[PDB]
Order: structure tokens, then C-alpha cells, then sequence
RNA sequence: CGGUCCGGCCGGGAACUCAAAGGAGACUGCCAGUGAUAAACUGGAGGAAGGUGGGGAUGACGUCAAGUCAUCAUGGCCCUUACGACCAGGGCUACACACGUGCUACAAUGGCGCAUACAAAGAGAAGCGACCUCGCGAGAGCAAGCGGACCUCAUAAAGUGCGUCGUAGUCCGGAUUGGAGUCUGCAACUCGACUCCAUGAAGUCGGAAUCGCUAGUAAUCGUGGAUCAGAAUGCCACGGUG
């Protein structure tokens, strides 16, 4: 928008837990519109993390998210004919959003057997950071850092 | 060449129906055909003498024929034998006896389509256009015409190319759903081509 | 497709003048019009010029047709190269 | 016993000749359980605006069929015949289910 | 294992094993394991002889593998020389059962030429 | 005491009969775990009474139509929060907080004309 | 359409009126499961015999206005542009310029 | 509430969703700050509804000698035993290709099998067609009801509940090519679907390039309708997830 700045929509928590974050995971996990399988894969893959790690199942979440997230983002800026990707602060609200759809990402990745247990490796990796989300995040941060110079 | 055709979106509003009877779908097709070939020969007979549009209704298969007329001299004549004749005509093309009932209308430049007739007929007979279309707005407002919008299009004056021209005056709310709208066409047989003389008068707000 | 219930096509004229040359003993090409005939087992022996649009063309009844029709036969659609 | 059926395409008018239709009921008979809106069915007719191509532009049109029911489950004999006859339909549909 | 002229794969399932066998498929697989008297879920692996020998049988009784290719390789011959619709499509390398050679005629005619 | 609660969800119409004591949950003759499949919507369906402290305080015997499945619960939802209004009158406050009595503005927007969905226009080539 | 196109949809309309009972029964019989061979055989080229413009097959409504067989419709058995301009006259009953 | 086939089914009850008539109701009206003391703006309360509440119809002056003289009407020019008409077939469905636009795809959020849930909106008396019977089945017979909120077309499908297969060209996808049948109509051969059996092509997310969409929106799953003897992936619409 040119004009308007909106507040955005209320999502409501987590059925199991009572997560807005949960929520929107599953949301960016599903397209088509198909939420419950999607869901259902959600809590598959949270029950194999739970049952590899012996921790809580929203705490797990929070640190593979934490693990994954940046603080510095690249933006092009497109002023003269050179690329001018400048790095700009990112906001707590997207970044987690951001995280997530690099897991999901990650996980469409995968060629594990099942999509739930391909998402609960992600994790897993994430957790001991080594997976492919982490790795993008990584490169990400060193992009950023690379041309941290321009303000 | 765009816009709505006022008399189409004013019809449940502020416009009474033309047409005001109720038939099966098995029975509806055939009945507004009987119709419009009703209307078509009305408009055969009765161009000489100035009419204006007409209601049709049909009540426990015997209809009612409502005319709106600018002079009931020439129109119903000396005797009621001609309009019998009339009836009878209609009742052929329809198939059930045919009844009529005429209605004079009060201010005849008040009403559009009487005078588009009469803007036709003086561009049949060879009169300066431009100057005709200007009286007749003058005689609108003069009869108390809120506004008045007339438009003719195409070849004016045996032009090679054609020609829009039309004249506003007064206020002629198209947008206005409430306002009441009255408008008509009629399309001149010309020697040159065809003129077609389009007519909005405004009446009133309800 | 047509049910076997309801009949397979055959045309009145084709089949008398079939008939005639049965009964003739003449065969020879003969003129069709009427593409949409089922070919019989008298039928097997006679040739028939089959109406393709512009041209009759001749097609011999073999056995090898009984569940065909005659049309099919005719290429009613020309095509050379591009 | 007698169920009376009222059909006309403009709303207004279909309710004025119903008040009509109780009226006339209320006067020469007896009950009447007066007037029943059933939905309107409404008649999506979408025209192509342009006779020769352009195929976004549709001009969308509904015929409103209005149905409109009065139940009386008595017979008069001063009521059935002042009915048939006395009714003052105009341009609605009638259809006397006797 | 040789169940009408060409092997199976012994890892799959028995819907599923028949096949692979051209001529028959899953409806014919299922029709014939109704015969038999056994359930889709058992594999080649955990089968008796008998039980395989009876299900070779059916699978004969039925127009199977190259025998069945034969008759209708026979009726494509057959409708060639004959020359109808049916035939000059065949040997053109076009649509038969009624498609838009315009476009979309990709089948029977393969990847495009020029 | 009976009291009345009514419910709307997009194309959906749904009635809320309440009555105190007891605790019973009953969707046209049915259990929750009985009629609906989804946790989601059941959690949807019980977030109303999970604000306010009752559970076997009272009775809910519902009946619902139109709508779909999530919907179908958005509008069971709707029409228990009217019903507790009825109710009370008093404790919205907390209700307009959390977003329930507010019947959904988002609805069935009509497939349009020209264009290929409701907003979705036909994919061309602009050229 | 054409004066011509208009004479013809006329003459196979008039072709059903007259044909349609003889060719009902025929339909009929041949419909008929508990009938015999040689009949069904006798009404199947009586069928093909008898005329084509006389089968509702051959019927292509057409506008009872004008005589556009394209943009039918039975509700009113015109045109659709013609319809549309019926309609915007007010000379159609029930026919709004309506939203929903 | 009484009464019971545990069927709203009913003596009944008119309470309410519903239905559509008449309305109330949303107005910057209410509280505050900002702002020329004004318009107004940014918030806040109450309130079902918030600054145009959402969507639609609605297109001023006019542009492009824009489109259509094959809806219609038209000025004329011309053919007027022919550029006219009637019939029969062929075609308009050609096919080395080039493009556009829709659909199904490439998989385990899946494919299929077996249980089960939610509708909305339509359309119908040269019509729809419960019940019962036979058909793998499309459909037939048989025989009620409904000018139709009652009778029907039509079970919504995704979803859920189990089972599987274990990333293969697969139990993916269904193309094509053939076989065996059913309706429709004078008649499916060029030329309709559909019931079925087989068959298993390409394709394992698509180069350059490009496109739509700001929330019930896109994305996606189904359900109608209109033109239809007959025949939609189109189009108009209705709803599910979202
Ligand atoms: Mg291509």
C-alpha cells in the first residue's frame, strides 16, 4: 500500500498448547488451504523432537526458531545500474515468520519418507545447528555482513 | 459511446412498469413476442398521430392495453369503431379478446419520446438540425423542464464524416437513481443516413 | 455408437440396388451418397463409390468390414504435406 | 382446504394485492391465517452487453419471482364464490388450490 | 517368479504383481484373487505352489501377455491395408478416437520436429 | 433457566439453547468428539467457556445449519457467546476484548464478472 | 439472421406439428424391450425415411424477434442483446439491472 | 408440554433460527488531543456494525475515423435465371508446426482402498422423476408424488477415522491405442458423451521471460445453472478449507 497502515488480523492459538506462533507455522506450512493435515504433520514432527530430545515441545520450537533467525536482513535498493543491497534492522514480528518459512523450506527440501518426520529432522538439525535452514540463514548474515558498510 | 440506459435501472424504482403481467416460463417466451409485435404495429399505425409508449397488462386472459398519447382527437378519431377495429387486430396477434384503455399525457414536451418523434419528423422534412434541436429545449424549458439533455449522432448535413452534437440545459441527474428520469430515442430515416436522436428530461426528485 | 437393441444403420436405396445386383449378377462400382451404412454379408463382392465431398471413390467390401462403416472408409479429409 | 398461491415480479405491488386478497377473505369469511413470504426465486439471466466480441463485459440481470402464500382451512360458501370473481389481481398470478 | 511368460518382481504385493503382467490389471488382479479364494495383502513371499498354480490358471482363461498382443497387433495389420479412418491415422502417426490434430495430437505424434 | 443464543458464520446458522447445571455438550444429538472431527474447531467451539469459569455449570443443547466445517464452528462459537449475552449482559467487556461478538464482516465475497474468481482476474498476456 | 434462415426454422417447426405423434409411437416401439424384431427394423427405416426437418433435432432455435439462433434463451426466446434492450425498455416483467 | 414406531413423528406449541414485508439502527453523533477559534485529522468509548462497514450495479468530457453494416436496423454500390434460393454430404474438428488461454499432472499435506461429516445456491409438468426390482454399472422396467421451501435432480468434495504402499517413473499421473456395452437423436463414420477391461506416453516442478491476487482475499475443493435431443476443463453463479 501506497496509503494505508492497517492493523493486522487476530490468529488465534494453538489448539494442544496455545501458541499464536504454532499457528502461524502451521498456516505457512499449508497451502491449498488444507490446515488440519498440515497441522497433524506439525504435531507429529513436535512428538519425534519430543521424543529424541526428552524436553518440552514448545521450548524445543523456540530454541530450533532461535537457532535459525537473523538479526541482519538484505534489501535491494536499485538507486544506479550496480546492485545496491543494503542490510536493514528486522523487525521481531517477521523475523520469527521469516524463520519459519525457511524451515518449511527446508523441509520440502527433504527426502525422508514422511513430510512430518522430514520437519522433525529440520528441527533436530536446527537444534544442533546443522541443517539446511540454519545454513541459509548463515550465508544470509555473511551477505548482510559483507555490505554492513552501506547506510 | 458508453453509459447505462436510465429507463432500464429506474424500473423498480422510480419508473412504473411497461410491462405488468405474470406468465410461466413454459408460457412467458411467446406471450412477450405477442408483445412487442402488439407495440410494433401500435407504432405502424400510430406514427402520424403522436404517441408516446404504451403499458400492457393481462388479467384472467383478457388484456388491458394502456396508451400514452399526446392528442386523443386523431388518436381515438370521430368514433369508437376505429379503436374497435384496433382491438380486434391486437386480439389476432395475441390470441384472447383484446381490451384497450388511453391515457393523454399532461405537458406533451414534458414527455421525451413525443418530442424525439418530433425532432425525427422535422429532420424528415429538411429543417436546419442544430436550430430545431435548440427550439425544442427552449420549449422544454418553457413548459417547465427541471433539465433537458438532447443528443443526436452521425451524419448531419450529409457530412462524410459524422457528426455528435447535443445540448444541455437545466439539471440532468443520470446518476441519480431518485431523480425521474425520462428517456428516449428515436432514430431518423434520413436521406444522408441515420440520425439517431437520443432525449433525457427530468421531471423531478422524489 | 449405437446399441445392438436399437439396430445398426442400414439405408433403404443402398440395400435394394445391393439386392438388385445380387439378384443381377452385374456388381461393378456403384454410386453412394449415404456414408452412414453398416456393410452386410451380401454386400461382400460389390463395390461402392462412397461419397468423400468432392469425388465418389470406389472401395471393394472384403469380410474384413462387416462391423464397420462405409464413410470411415472414405477419406473425407485430404491431406498431401507441408 | 383452500390454499391460495400469489405470483408477481414486482414486491410492492405482490404485497398490496395480498393485503387485497386477506381483505376480501376477512369481511365474507372466517380464519384466515394471512400472509407467508416464500423465497424469492430469483432468476440469474447474465447478457452479453456487446453483439460482436468482448467477453468481460456482461450486463447481469435477475427476475424476482415473489411467492406469496394465505391459508384459510374453511370453506364459505359466500367467500369461495366472492373469490373467483372478487379479487382485483391486476398483474399478479392467482392459483386457487381448492 | 514366471506367471504368464514374463517374471515378477517377488517384493510386491499381489494386486499389484499381476500388473505388471500386460493384459491384466487391478480389477482383473482383484476378480482373480475372488477366485482364488485369497487376499490382496499377502506377497510372493508366503505363497504355495498350489495356490500360485490356480491363479496362473484364471490369468490364462483370460486374453493375456503375447497372445493378446498378437490379436491385436493382427487388428491394427488388418485395418492398414484395409485403409478406413482408422487405419490411414495409424499409418500417418495421428489421433483416432476423435482429438484436435491442430494441437495437442502430442501422443501419437511424439516430441515436435521442426 | 432457558436462554436463547443465535449464530453466524459466513453462510452458516446456528442456535445455542442453554440451561444451568449438569455440564453437557450436545451438537444435533450428538457429542463434540461424536460430531466433529477437527481439535481445532473443538478448541474453537470451547474457547467462549474457557474465558469465563464454567464447566459443569451449564448445559448446551445446539443445533447448527448451513456453513461448512471450521465454519460451521465459528458460528456454534458466535451463537454461545450471544447466548451467554443473553444470559449476563453485564461481562462484554472482556468479550469485545477477545473478538467474539463481533458476527464476521468477512463472508462469501460473489465470483465476479470478467474476472476469473472473486478478485482473481483471468492471467493474460499484456501484450 | 436471415429472411431465409427464419422460413426454415418455420417449416421444421410446422414439420413437428405435424409429424411428431407418428414419430412418437415409433420412438416408442423402439424403446420397447417386449416388442418384436422385424417390427423395431420396420420403425427404425420408417424413421429414417420419414423427414429430417420434421425431428426436434433439426430444430435450431432461433430469435423470435430477429432470427439469432445464437444467444437463446427460454425464458424469453430472443437474442440476448435483444433481451437486453427488451429489458432496459421496460418491456420485460420481473428483469432488474440487480446486484447480489 | 402430554403421548410414543424413539421417525418432529404428534395431540400440540407458536417461543426461536428461518422467510420477506415494514422498519430501528452509523451519524464523525459521542470523549479527548491536534489543528487559523474552522474544515478537518489522529486516536478513545459505547456499539452487531467504524469512518465509504463489505460487495455489486453505477463510467462526466470524451478519446482510438477502436470493434460490429453476419442480432437488429441503415445510406448507398453491386448480383437479380444469379454474389439468389432448396437439397445432399464434406467441412468449419485439417496438421510438419508457432502462440495464446483453461485443465490434469509430477506425489507420501500424496495415490488408492474401506467407514464417516458439513452445505449453500439453483432448476423443473412434450418436466423432475421417491418407493420396489434388475442390472459390475451407466441405466432400464415398475409405479407414487410434486406447476413444485412439500416431489426430485444431488451422497456435497476436500476434511475426519483406519489401512496400506516406502520415493522408485512408483499402487504417481492418467495420456494414447484397442476391445466389450448404455443412453440421446433421422443418425455418432469424419463427429457425443458415458458404463466398463486393458493400456500405462510425456512429466520427477518447468530456460529466457512473464502473470494474477491486500483478506474470507489469493490459493485451492467441490456444487449448481445458463446455451443443451445430445455434448463443457469454457462462462455465470453458489458455497468448504483457507
Ligand atoms: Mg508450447
Amino acid at each position: 500500500p501506497r496509503r494505508r497502515v492497517i492493523g493486522q488480523r487476530k490468529i488465534l492459538p494453538d489448539p494442544k498448547f496455545g501458541s499464536e506462533l504454532l499457528a502461524k507455522f502451521v498456516n505457512i506450512l499449508m497451502v491449498d488451504g488444507k490446515k488440519s493435515t498440515a497441522e497433524s504433520i506439525v504435531y507429529s514432527a513436535l512428538e519425534t523432537l519430543a521424543q529424541r530430545s526428552g524436553k518440552s515441545e514448545l521450548e524445543a520450537f523456540e530454541v530450533a526458531l532461535e537457532n535459525v533467525r537473523p538479526t541482519v536482513e538484505v534489501k535491494s535498493r536499485r538507486v544506479g545500474g550496480s546492485t545496491y543491497q543494503v542490510p536493514v534492522e528486522v523487525r521481531p514480528v517477521r523475523r520469527n515468520a521469516l524463520a519459519m518459512r525457511w524451515i518449511v523450506e527446508a523441509a520440502r527440501k527433504r527426502g525422508d519418507k514422511s513430510m512430518a518426520l522430514r520437519l522433525a529432522n529440520e528441527l533436530s538439525d536446527a537444534a544442533e545447528n546443522k541443517g539446511t535452514a540454519v545454513k541459509k540463514r548463515e550465508d544470509v548474515h555473511r551477505m548482510a555482513e559483507a555490505n554492513k558498510a552501506f547506510a | 459511446g458508453q453509459k447505462v440506459h436510465p429507463n432500464g435501472i429506474r424500473l423498480g424504482i422510480v419508473k412504473p412498469w411497461n410491462s405488468t403481467w405474470f406468465a410461466n416460463t413454459k408460457e412467458f417466451a411467446d406471450n412477450l413476442d405477442s408483445d412487442f409485435k402488439v407495440r410494433q404495429y401500435l407504432t405502424k399505425e400510430l406514427a402520424k398521430a403522436s404517441v408516446s409508449r404504451i403499458v400492457i397488462e393481462r388479467p384472467a386472459k383478457s388484456i388491458r392495453v394502456t396508451i400514452h398519447t399526446a392528442r386523443p382527437g386523431i388518436v381515438i378519431g370521430k368514433k369508437g369503431e376505429d379503436v374497435e377495429k384496433l382491438r380486434k387486430v391486437v386480439a389476432d396477434i395475441a390470441g384472447v379478446p383484446a381490451q384497450i384503455n388511453i391515457a393523454e399525457v399532461r405537458k406533451p414536451e414534458l414527455d421525451a419520446k413525443l418530442v424525439a418523434d418530433s425532432i425525427t419528423s422535422q429532420l424528415e422534412r429538411r429543417v436546419m438540425f442544430r436550430r430545431a434541436m435548440k427550439r425544442a429545449v427552449q420549449n422544454a424549458m418553457r413548459l417547465g423542464a427541471k433539465g433537458i439533455k438532447v443528443e443526436v449522432s452521425g451524419r448531419l448535413g450529409g457530412a462524410e464524416i459524422a457528426r455528435t452534437e447535443w445540448y444541455r440545459e437545466g439539471r440532468v441527474p443520470l446518476h441519480t437513481l431518485r431523480a425521474d428520469i425520462d428517456y428516449n430515442t428515436s432514430e431518423a430515416h434520413t436521406t444522408y443516413g441515420v440520425i439517431g436522436v437520443k432525449v433525457w428530461i427530468f421531471k423531478g426528485e422524489i | 455408437p449405437r446399441s445392438l437393441k436399437k439396430g445398426p444403420f442400414i439405408d433403404l436405396h443402398l440395400l435394394k440396388k445391393v439386392e438388385k445386383a445380387v439378384e443381377s449378377g452385374d456388381k461393378k462400382p456403384l454410386r453412394t451418397w449415404s456414408r452412414r451404412s453398416t456393410i452386410f454379408p451380401n454386400m461382400i463382392g460389390l463395390t461402392i463409390a462412397v461419397h468423400n465431398g468432392r469425388q465418389h471413390v470406389p472401395v471393394f467390401v472384403t469380410d474384413e468390414m462387416v462391423g464397420h462403416k462405409l464413410g470411415e472408409f472414405a477419406p473425407t479429409r485430404t491431406y498431401r504435406g507441408h | 382446504r383452500i390454499r391460495i398461491r400469489l405470483k408477481a415480479f414486482d414486491h410492492r405491488l405482490i404485497d398490496q394485492a395480498t393485503a387485497e386478497i386477506v381483505e376480501t377473505a376477512k369481511r365474507t369469511g372466517a380464519q384466515v391465517r394471512g400472509p407467508i413470504p416464500l423465497p424469492t426465486r430469483k432468476e440469474r439471466f447474465t447478457v452479453l452487453i456487446s453483439p460482436h466480441v468482448n467477453k468481460d463485459a456482461r450486463d447481469q440481470y435477475e427476475i424476482r419471482t415473489h411467492l406469496r402464500l394465505v391459508d384459510i382451512v374453511e370453506p364459505t360458501e359466500k367467500t369461495v364464490d366472492a373469490l373467483m370473481r372478487l379479487d382485483l389481481a391486476a398483474g399478479v398470478d392467482v392459483q386457487i388450490s381448492l | 517368479a514366471r506367471i504368464a511368460g514374463i517374471n515378477i518382481p517377488d517384493h510386491k504385493h499381489a494386486v499389484i504383481a499381476l500388473t505388471s503382467i500386460y493384459g491384466v490389471g487391478k480389477t482383473r488382479s482383484k476378480a482373480i484373487l475372488a477366485a482364488a479364494g485369497i487376499a490382496e495383502d499377502v506377497k510372493i513371499s508366503e505363497l504355495s505352489e498350489g495356490q500360485i498354480d490356480t491363479l496362473r490358471d484364471e490369468v490364462a482363461k483370460f486374453v493375456v501377455e503375447g497372445d493378446l498382443r498378437r490379436e491385436i497387433s493382427m487388428s491394427i495389420k488388418r485395418l492398414m491395408d484395409l485403409g478406413c479412418y482408422r487405419g490411414l491415422r495409424h499409418r500417418r502417426g495421428l489421433p483416432v478416437r476423435g482429438q484436435r490434430t491442430k494441437t495437442n495430437a502430442r501422443t501419437r505424434k511424439g516430441p515436435r520436429k521442426p | 433457566n432457558q436462554y436463547y443464543g443465535t449464530g453466524r458464520r459466513k453462510s452458516s446458522a446456528a442456535r445455542v439453547f442453554i440451561k444451568p447445571g449438569n455440564g453437557k455438550i450436545v451438537i444435533n444429538q450428538r457429542s463434540l468428539e461424536q460430531y466433529f472431527g477437527r481439535e481445532t474447531a473443538r478448541m474453537v467451539v470451547r474457547q467462549p467457556l474457557e474465558l469465563v469459569d464454567m464447566v459443569e455449570k451449564l448445559d448446551l443443547y445446539i443445533t447448527v445449519k448451513g456453513g461448512g466445517i471450521s465454519g460451521q464452528a465459528g458460528a456454534i462459537r458466535h451463537g454461545i457467546t450471544r447466548a451467554l449475552m443473553e444470559y449476563d449482559e453485564s461481562l462484554r467487556s472482556e468479550l469485545r476484548k477477545a473478538g467474539f461478538v463481533t458476527r464476521d464482516a468477512r463472508q462469501v465475497e460473489r465470483k465476479k464478472v470478467g474476472l476469473r474468481k472473486a478478485r482473481r482476474r483471468p492471467q493474460f498476456s499484456k501484450r | 439472421a436471415k429472411q431465409s434462415m427464419k422460413a426454415r426454422e418455420v417449416k421444421r417447426v410446422a414439420l413437428a406439428d405435424k409429424y411428431f405423434a407418428k414419430r412418437a409411437e415409433l420412438k416408442a416401439i423402439i424403446s420397447d424391450v417386449n416388442a418384436s424384431d422385424e417390427d423395431r427394423w420396420n420403425a427404425v427405416l420408417k424413421l429414417q425415411t420419414l423427414p429430417r426437418d420434421s425431428s426436434p433435432s433439426r430444430q435450431r432455435n432461433r430469435c423470435r424477434q430477429t432470427g439469432r439462433p445464437h444467444g437463446f434463451l427460454r425464458k424469453f426466446g430472443l437474442s440476448r442483446i435483444k433481451v437486453r434492450e427488451a429489458a432496459m425498455r421496460g418491456e420485460i416483467p420481473g428483469l432488474k439491472k440487480a446486484s447480489w
